[PDB]
């Protein structure tokens, strides 16, 4: 087999391999997500295709379970492996425990994989950063972000991909108790969070929402334009 | 034994340029009967079929591994498999599992994929291929099915005779058996087409 | 335990690019598919008169209906003989039939694909010509070090293959008899090989309805009348 | 052992990309020009043959066009050796699917199954990645007629029309311009491939031998796939032969 | 040039430098000699005194492989102690299988298989010590073989290894060692080492002798203190 | 240059520089000294604290009732051999119901030390081990090396600034055999004086010892019982 | 890159491990405290944005009722070690039916840290050392015990040890203020004074986390009640 | 880079394998062998650097099986390794197929073992060429030579070592005359070859001569006393 260390230290202590991994995270498309009041909403920009691609495989907003969904920004390659093996854990947790999955329980097992891939022999750190968001028991939503390094955080409003820091500046300034008040204001905030990094993109914004007991629902392009129609 | 657990029977015959296959539809557990709608014969593609009897589990199991390895051979080579070649596949498949053997009595009948040339054969519980150009019978009523066949079998008969022949064969034979009966499916394999008929038998 | 084959900035495979460069630096080899049979002609060059000719042959049979030739590193061809022969027997176990030419060369080239991928193993420095007869259809295939097998009515390889292909652009016609195709391949190697032309230096074999049969130097001497 | 000669594909560039994957896309561009079209009546597939010689034979059904299963097929542009590895793995995944559910595998499921194997070597193992780009056609019970394109990095996506290999920038540009979305079907849109394959080929007088065309259409509840007759494709080119005059 | 960076890489002149360096590592070791005669095989080892703090008998270079097989080593000491256990476990597996003591020709050959196995790959390194394997049996008699970093067996009537080698080998050639008896061999072995070593870098040393042959009843045995000092006094005649 | 990369590469002078630098790391740390008489053996370990707020590191690792060891070198590298040495001593009394001989244990430890050396990819152990033990033949002082070499010594001082310590040990070596347990500790602690500069010399706080004897099992003393051991001695 | 992991330096040091201890200088400043009446550990959360929740991030977690934790540098490296540390801790009570001593906690962690290696091992082994500086406190029948651990893997009983970026001047400052019998409440005082001085941000209940362990009171995580009191009682 | 390990050179060569060919040549020993009508003879240089060395302890003629002899030329480190590995094969042949291994398959299996050294980059080629002899009931005397690259072929007259170039020339001069093949007179040709090249007139202990015959399929080593008889008495 192939056995050697990949990521090694540096004279300044920083990790060459891991920093280049987070660099590829920023090179990907811009994805955003927020934790609403009674709901959760995800969104990601779409590079504009010209009259070709099908939106079934292109959709970057997936669902790990009925309780928890996710989005990703980075290399599309490593994203599909995490989505598959996380859904396995969701069914394995229900197989082991009759109680449903917990957003914090599933999130840690995800980022824990990327930590294993970093320190394992011959493996590689992923170039993806995923937003794990879902509903806990009693209906309390939770939004967590992963890291190629294996850490995970908690975020009320979050933005990933290209210009993630630029949108985060719009977040911290315009995020207040006025934000994510209602299902409408939560979605309009996600749209406005994608309006800074958009250059003549227009309709390219696609949205998704999960409402209480119901599972992730994809807003139709016309339903998206309904909330996009109000800008000024 | 376990071969008589689910019962059932499969019969196949050969005409001049054509071959015939018929089997009972009964599915049950020992003395208890369950349903008469079971299918013991599966299509192998053009001009080829395979019958199965014995334990009903291995009938639905081993037959599923067929099209698995069959398609892989049909995808690599641009031709369909020969019935003489398919016989070696089932005999090799049973002898990978030989140690804790599947329960079934395969029946293979068809034509030369090359043209019109007919070929028939049957296998054994342990996977021994056996080539008989006359007829093959398998099941719990086997000993009862022989005398009917061998008496009414002839080397060369048109599809018209094969209709009544294997029919009258199955009818009186399957009668004396307790665990076989209640509907019969008949498959007739011609050169340019295939005839499939249903027989009216005593419900017992 | 690591594969040394990497992608060049132009996209080419550097290790396999030099693999064929070793094949072109070997002895010339040609083949022709015409009429009911396929001929393969190779040139065996010793380093002196002190080495036995009949001891080691370049033309080797695989099965009854299939045979192979080569130009390149000698020892690398001996590995393929064991793996091709053993593969054909594993075929005869399952399907109880002789192996077709298309099925053989496929998985034989897969061995080339494995060692251009699995780590710690260099690619092959050989290129083989595939000769087979199945169901009345003559089969002449050409394999490379990378593992890509094509179909050819006629082909030339080894040394001076450019002039060998030029001869096949003219001397090779259709509806050509197998016997005339043998003498045609001799005219192709007439310019390439120099010095003393004998029946022991040239090694020719054919495959037809009767199966793959290697030719003896006595029979070749009659075929050298041109 | 000799870490001096270890290329370490898993290492990221200072630009945040992969060395081998970036050079893999260029190697695909050197290959032959291949295109595909998703229409209403079915899928359309056409491929140029860059190998041109008087001694060529091609005893097989087609060169760059292969049949995955009953309901699906594929094309290829890239390294010709690693294509047979991916073709076999697609036939293994599709048949292992038939074991459990006893049903034909949908188009999207078979594509994403191999792409996990493609990028598994870029994730670890130290073995070189695959330089093969594959086009996917077929029909499934739900989504119906589908056309898919794959990349050597493991990424993929759906496409209504696309092109792979040489002349990718010119062909795809010429494709979109006249492409009729959900409108122009097999009969009509088959004339576009011949029109595009003549423009993509720098040598004039497009020959029916230098190209290959195969279609897949499900009719009367049965999937039908065939390789178009070269004698008819010539007459299909005879259409394009009279197109510039009239 | 970088051609010496690994043992798996051959020199453009067709040499293996890593194995040659292992022979040069033996040249750093102290001088050790051995001689075989009719009665048996006699061993000797120069034991360098690095400091007075060492206990008498410390840094023992005489290894007991088996009942009839002794060994003396020159090179890296731990590499010899590691191989000594390999040879002991090998001779033990022999008697556990075939039910008798392994002959010297068989043991030295299988040990050389382990020595050369480490010269083949790039994942390991050759042994940095060259050693001698003596044996005595009523079926054979006095037998002496030598293994090198390349793992090759060399039989010798008399031989020398360590730093000073060629000088001690010539002195052995000046006198026939086969006619003499083990009682008189320890006299010359002691006299040679006094001639081999002079005081320049190292300060003091001691004589370590070993006996195998008929006098030891076919068993590897160290020299007794009484006879050793007696042979040294006869060797001090050349010093005075 | 290019010969320092790994253990397998030999220098043109026939020397492995990785093993050479393995012996250098031993000189980079606390200096310990030990000695044996005809009856009792003592291991004097010098405990060093990084700062005054942090306490002193533990240089003594208890092995068995008849066996003890002091460590000088890279700290945590001795933990692997510790748990191994303890497991080997337990397996001896678990099977033979007998304490493993001191000379036989070190021969087995020197084997596990040498195995990773020649095999590429395995780091050689960069910690030196001074081990003592008592048996029917009396006490024993065995000093080891990262090269896996081990000797038998009356007294030995290893570590940084051990030069003047060894010189003290050589001249007084004749007394080390005939002195009793009390005088062994005295001259053993005064030997530790030469391992440190003229400013900070010795205290009962930073110096711990251990002893093994005829009827006395190996014990470890740190502060309490060490105070009367040090005091009453001229330096 | 032109060097190995286990390659020795001419000065007798490891290239790999030396940069480990060199890497921990970028971590978060944290200090442990050992008092006669109990053990006290504090850590700076170092929150990079108000949207990031300081309550979810925990650099002090409960292994056993006696033993706490500390984290610095890369957070996930500590989480990997604490996971197996909590498994072997319950494996102790699963056998001996008693709480694991503070010493046996670090012995299990020191074994897991020393196993670092690449070749001649399984893929499930950790290849590179952790960039975390560990502080394991606790109180048992033996009394309060606080241990320090670095990427080397050693554990030593110490009254107070500073970790993180400010560990240079903090460890010398912890020496000066802490002496003799100084207890819990008096320790929190000098703790929050030195920490607030070295870190950039001002002291707040949500900017740092604090927890203590006592002989009679097991590990108790300070909520908004206890945190807001000790910051204004400084 | 290509000059160190085994990878394809830009010209198609293999330098790791070619530097091995110079390693066999580096041994400083020249070996010759000639296949006669009824016999096959091997004559190699037997060197004794010091008188303290012993004769029977160092020998270049090894026995793979009873009916097959073996001679080795190169650095002796690689010499003993192949012979033990060859005996693990020739003996295994009888455990499976139940008869003495032919010289054809013995050279094929040993080559395959050497072919892995070239194909697998983890290992290295071996620095000794192997010349295997023997006899079969069909082709009679068999003489093959296996290089570390893995190539082997039937050689009527073969040579190796530093003088291989000059040795091959004199072997051609004898065969060019259609030299009549008899047992002992062929033994002269192999000995006179090395005798005329170096211009020495070797002593009986300076050469090592193996023999195999139709009458004696078991490999034998020519006695040094019989060597002296056919050196001095017959130089003619």
């Amino acid at each position: 087999s192939y056995d050697r260390a990949i990521t090694v230290f540096s004279p300044d202590g920083h990790l060459f391999q891991v920093e280049y991994a987070q660099e590829a995270v920023k090179k990907g498309s811009t994805a955003v997500g927020v934790r609403g009041k009674d709901i959760v909403v995800l969104g990601v920009e779409k590079k504009s295709v010209a009259k070709l691609q099908d939106e079934r495989t292109v959709r970057k907003i997936c669902a790990l379970d009925d309780n928890v969904c996710m989005a990703f920004a980075g290399l599309t390659a490593d994203a599909r492996i995490v989505i598959n093996r996380a859904r396995v854990e969701c069914q394995s947790h229900r197989l082991t425990v009759e109680d449903p999955v917990t957003v914090e329980y599933i999130t840690r097992y995800i980022a824990s994989l990327k930590q294993r891939y970093t320190q394992s022999n011959g493996r590689r750190p992923f170039g993806i950063s995923a937003l794990i968001v879902g509903f806990d028991f009693d209906g309390t939503p939770r939004l967590y972000q992963t890291d190629p390094s294996g850490t995970y955080h908690a975020w009320k409003a979050n933005a990933i991909g290209r210009g993630a820091k630029s949108v985060r500046e719009f977040l911290e300034k315009n995020y207040t108790d006025e934000a994510i008040e209602t299902d409408d204001l939560t979605i309009k905030l996600v749209i406005k969070a994608l309006l800074e990094v958009v250059q003549s993109g227009g309709k390219n914004i696609e949205l998704a929402v999960m409402r209480r007991d119901q599972p992730l629902k994809i807003l139709n392009p016309e339903e998206i334009e309904k909330y996009v129609a109000e800008i000024e | 034994s376990i071969m008589s657990y689910n019962g059932g029977a499969v019969m196949a015959m050969k005409g001049k340029n054509c071959v015939a296959i018929a089997a009972d539809r009964r599915f049950g557990i020992q003395a208890q009967m369950v349903t008469t709608d079971f299918q013991k014969i599966f299509p192998m593609g053009d001009r080829l079929y395979i019958g199965l009897a014995g334990l009903a589990t291995d009938v639905q199991t081993v037959a599923q591994r067929l099209k698995f390895r069959l398609n892989l051979y049909e995808l690599k080579e641009g031709r369909q498999i020969k019935p003489y070649t398919l016989m070696s596949m089932v005999a090799n498949l049973l002898y990978e599992k030989r140690f804790g053997p599947y329960y079934t009595e395969p029946v293979i009948a068809g034509l030369d994929p090359k043209t019109f040339k007919p070929f028939i054969c049957s296998l054994d519980l342990i996977g021994c291929p056996m080539v008989t150009d006359d007829f093959v019978v398998s099941g719990t009523c086997t000993e009862q099915m022989y005398g009917m066949c061998e008496s009414l079998w002839e080397p060369n008969m048109d599809p018209e005779h094969l209709f009544e022949t294997i029919s009258q064969a199955m009818l009186n034979a399957v009668d004396r058996d307790a665990v076989s009966g209640m509907g019969v499916i008949v498959h007739i394999i011609e050169k340019d087409k295939i005839t499939t008929r249903t027989l009216k038998a005593r419900m017992d | 335990s690591f594969s040394l084959t990497t992608f060049s900035p132009s996209g080419k495979l550097v290790q396999i690019e030099y693999a064929l460069a070793a094949v072109a630096g070997g002895a010339p080899s040609v083949g022709i598919k015409a009429a009911n049979g396929v001929v393969l002609a190779t040139e065996k060059k010793q380093k002196s008169i002190l080495y036995d000719e009949r001891s080691v042959h370049k033309v080797e049979p695989i099965t009854k209906h299939i045979g192979l030739v080569y130009s390149g590193m000698g020892p690398d061809y001996r590995v393929l003989v064991h793996r091709a022969r053993k593969l054909a027997q594993q075929y005869y176990l399952v399907y109880q039939e002789p192996i077709p030419t298309a099925q053989l060369v496929q998985r034989v080239a897969s061995v080339m694909q494995e060692y251009t991928q699995s780590g710690g193993v260099r690619p092959f420095g050989v290129s083989l010509l595939i000769c087979g007869w199945n169901e009345g259809r003559p089969y002449l295939f050409q394999s490379d070090p990378s593992g890509a097998y094509f179909a050819w009515k006629a082909t030339a390889m080894g040394k001076n293959y450019v002039n060998g292909k030029t001869f096949l652009e003219k001397r090779y016609n259709e509806d050509l008899e197998l016997e005339d195709a043998i003498h045609t391949a001799i005219l192709t190697l007439k310019e390439s090989f120099e010095g003393q032309m004998t029946e022991d230096n040239i090694e020719v074999g054919i495959c037809n309805e009767a199966g793959f049969r290697r030719l003896t130097p006595t029979e070749v001497k009659d075929y050298l009348a041109a | 052992m000799s870490r001096r000669y270890d290329s370490r594909t898993t290492i990221f560039s200072p630009e945040g990309r992969l060395y081998q994957v970036e050079y893999a896309m260029e190697a695909i561009g050197h290959a032959g020009t291949c295109l595909g079209i998703l229409a209403n009546d079915g899928v359309l597939l056409a491929a140029e043959r860059r190998n041109i010689h008087k001694l060529l034979d091609e005893v097989f059904f087609s060169e760059k066009i292969y049949k995955l299963n009953e309901d699906m097929a594929c094309s290829v542009a890239g390294i010709t050796s690693d294509a047979n590895v991916l073709t076999n793995e697609l036939r293994l995944i599709a048949q292992r699917y038939l074991l459990q559910y006893q049903e034909p595998i949908p188009c999207e499921q078979l594509v994403t199954a191999l792409c996990d194997i493609k990028q598994a070597y870029t994730q670890f193992g130290g073995k070189r990645p695959f330089g093969v780009s594959l086009l996917y056609i077929g029909w499934d019970k739900h989504y119906g007629f589908q056309l898919y394109q794959s990349d050597p990095s493991g990424n993929y996506g759906g496409w209504k029309a696309t092109c792979i290999g040489n002349n990718s920038a010119a062909a795809v540009s010429m494709l979109k311009q006249d492409y009729k979305e959900g409108e122009m079907t097999l009969k009509s849109a088959l004339a576009l491939a011949i029109k595009v394959l003549n423009k993509t080929m720098d040598v004039s007088k497009l020959s029916a031998e230098k190209v290959e065309i195969a279609t897949l259409t499900r009719e009367n509840g049965k999937t039908v796939i065939r390789v178009l007759k070269q004698k008819e494709v010539e007459q299909l080119i005879k259409k394009h032969e009279e197109e510039e005059a009239k | 040039t970088g051609y010496d960076l690994s043992a798996s890489t051959f020199s453009p002149d067709g040499r293996v430098f890593q194995v040659e360096y292992a022979m040069k590592a033996v040249e750093n070791s102290s001088t050790a000699i051995g001689i075989r005669c009719k009665d048996g095989v006699v061993f000797g080892v120069e034991k360098l005194v690095l400091s007075k703090l060492y206990e008498e008998g410390s840094n023992k270079r005489l290894f007991n492989v088996d009942r009839h097989v002794g060994m003396a080593v020159a090179g890296l000491l731990a590499d010899a102690r590691s191989l000594a256990d390999i040879a002991r476990e090998e001779a033990s597996n022999f008697r556990s299988n075939f039910g008798y003591n392994i002959p010297l020709k068989h043991l030295a050959d299988r040990v050389a298989m382990y020595v050369h196995a480490y010269t083949l790959y790039s994942a390991v390194r050759p042994f940095g010590c060259s050693f001698m394997l003596g044996s005595y049996s009523v079926n054979d008699g006095a037998q002496l073989y030598m293994i090198d970093p390349s793992g090759v067996s060399y039989g010798y009537w008399g031989c020398a290894i360590g730093k000073a080698r060629q000088a001690a080998k010539t002195e052995i050639e000046k006198l026939q060692m086969k006619e003499m008896t083990c009682r008189d061999v320890v006299k010359e072995v002691a006299k040679i080492i006094y001639i081999v070593h002079d005081e320049v870098k190292d300060k003091a040393f001691e004589l370590e002798l070993s006996w195998v042959g008929e006098i030891t009843n076919g068993r590897h045995e160290i020299v007794p203190k009484d006879v050793r000092e007696e042979a040294e006094k006869y060797a001090k005649e050349s010093l005075k | 240059n290019q010969y320092d990369n790994d253990v397998t590469v030999w220098s043109p002078q026939g020397r492995i520089h990785q093993i050479e630098y393995a012996m250098e790391a031993v000189k980079q740390g606390s200096a310990t000294v030990g000695l044996k008489s005809k009856t009792h053996a003592v291991l004097v370990a010098l405990k060093r604290a990084q700062s005054e707020l942090a306490a002193h590191q533990k240089k003594i690792l208890h092995v068995d009732n008849h066996i003890g060891i002091s460590i000088a070198g890279l700290t945590a590298d001795a933990r692997l051999l510790c748990n191994f040495m303890r497991q080997e001593c337990l397996d001896s009394r678990f099977v033979f119901d007998r304490p493993l001989p001191v000379s036989r244990l070190v021969s087995l430890i020197g084997s596990k030390t040498q195995i990773p050396t020649q095999r590429y990819g395995r780091r050689p152990y960069g910690v030196g081990l001074l081990i003592a033990g008592y048996d029917d033949m009396g006490p024993h002082i065995f000093q080891t090396c990262p090269s896996a070499n081990y000797f038998d010594c009356r007294a030995m001082s290893i570590g940084a600034r051990s030069q003047s310590a060894r010189t003290y040990l050589e001249r007084h070596m004749s007394e080390f055999m005939e002195c009793n347990l009390n005088e062994l500790v005295k001259h053993g602690l005064r030997a530790l004086r030469e391992t440190l500069p003229a400013e900070q010399d010795l205290t009962t706080k930073n110096v711990s010892i251990g002893i093994v004897g005829k009827d006395l099992e190996f014990t470890i003393y740190d502060d309490d019982d060490v105070s009367p051991f040090l005091e009453g001695l001229e330096e | 890159y032109d060097r190995g992991v286990n390659t020795f330096s001419p000065e007798g040091r490891l290239f790999q491990v030396e940069y480990a201890i060199e890497a921990i200088k970028l971590g978060s400043t944290a200090i442990g405290i050992q008092t006669s009446e109990g053990v006290c550990l504090a850590v700076e959360k170092r929150i990079t944005s108000p949207l990031m929740e300081p309550s979810s991030i925990e650099k002090i977690v409960e292994i056993d009722a006696h033993i706490g934790c500390a984290m610095s540098g890369l957070i996930a490296d500590a989480k990997t070690l604490i996971d197996k540390a909590r498994v072997e801790t319950q494996n102790h009570w699963f056998t001996y039916n008693e709480t694991m001593t503070v010493e046996s906690v670090t012995q299990a962690v020191s074994n897991l840290a020393l196993q670092f290696g690449e070749e001649d091992a399984d893929p499930g082994a950790m290849s590179r050392p952790f960039g975390v500086a560990l502080l394991f406190g606790g109180v048992d029948e033996k009394g309060p015990q606080l241990f320090h651990m670095d990427p080397s893997g050693t554990f030593v009983q110490c009254d107070a040890r500073a970790i993180g970026s400010a560990s240079e001047g903090a460890q010398s400052s912890l020496q000066e203020v802490y002496h003799k019998s100084m207890t819990l409440k008096e320790a929190i005082k000098s703790s929050l004074i030195i920490l607030k001085q070295v870190m950039e941000e001002k002291l707040n209940a949500t900017n740092i986390e604090l927890a203590t362990v006592q002989p009679g009171q097991n590990f108790h995580m300070f909520t908004k009640e206890e945190l807001e009191e000790v910051i204004k009682d400084i | 880079f290509d000059r160190h390990i085994t990878i394809f050179s830009p010209e198609g060569r293999l330098y790791q394998v070619e530097y091995a060919f110079k390693a066999i040549n580096q041994g400083g020993l020249t070996s010759v062998a000639v296949r006669g009508k009824d016999c096959a003879v091997i004559v190699t240089q037997k060197k004794v650097p010091d008188k303290l060395l012993d004769s029977s302890t160092v020998t270049h003629l090894f026995k793979i099986t009873e009916n097959i002899g073996c001679v080795m030329t190169g650095m002796t480190a690689d010499s003993r390794s192949q012979v033990q590995r060859a005996r693990y094969e020739a003996a295994n042949w009888k455990y499976k197929y139940g008869y003495e291994i032919p010289v054809d398959m013995l050279c094929k299996r040993i080559a395959d073992i050497s072919q892995v050294y070239t194909q697998n980059a983890e290992m290295r080629p071996l620095g000794c060429c192997m010349i295997l002899i023997g006899i079969d009931e069909e082709q009679g005397p068999q003489v093959y030579k296996c290089d570390p690259a893995g190539y082997y072929c039937g050689f009527k007259a073969t040579a190796a070592g530093v003088k291989q170039t000059e040795s091959t020339s004199f072997l051609e001069k004898k065969v060019k005359k259609k030299f009549d093949w008899t047992f002992e007179q062929t033994v002269e040709t192999a000995i006179t070859c090395l005798s005329t090249v170096l211009s020495i007139d070797f002593k009986p202990s300076e050469i090592e001569v193996g023999v195999v015959t139709v009458e004696n399929p078991k490999f034998r080593i020519l006695t040094e006393a019989e060597i002296d008889a056919h050196l001095v008495a017959l130089a003619e």
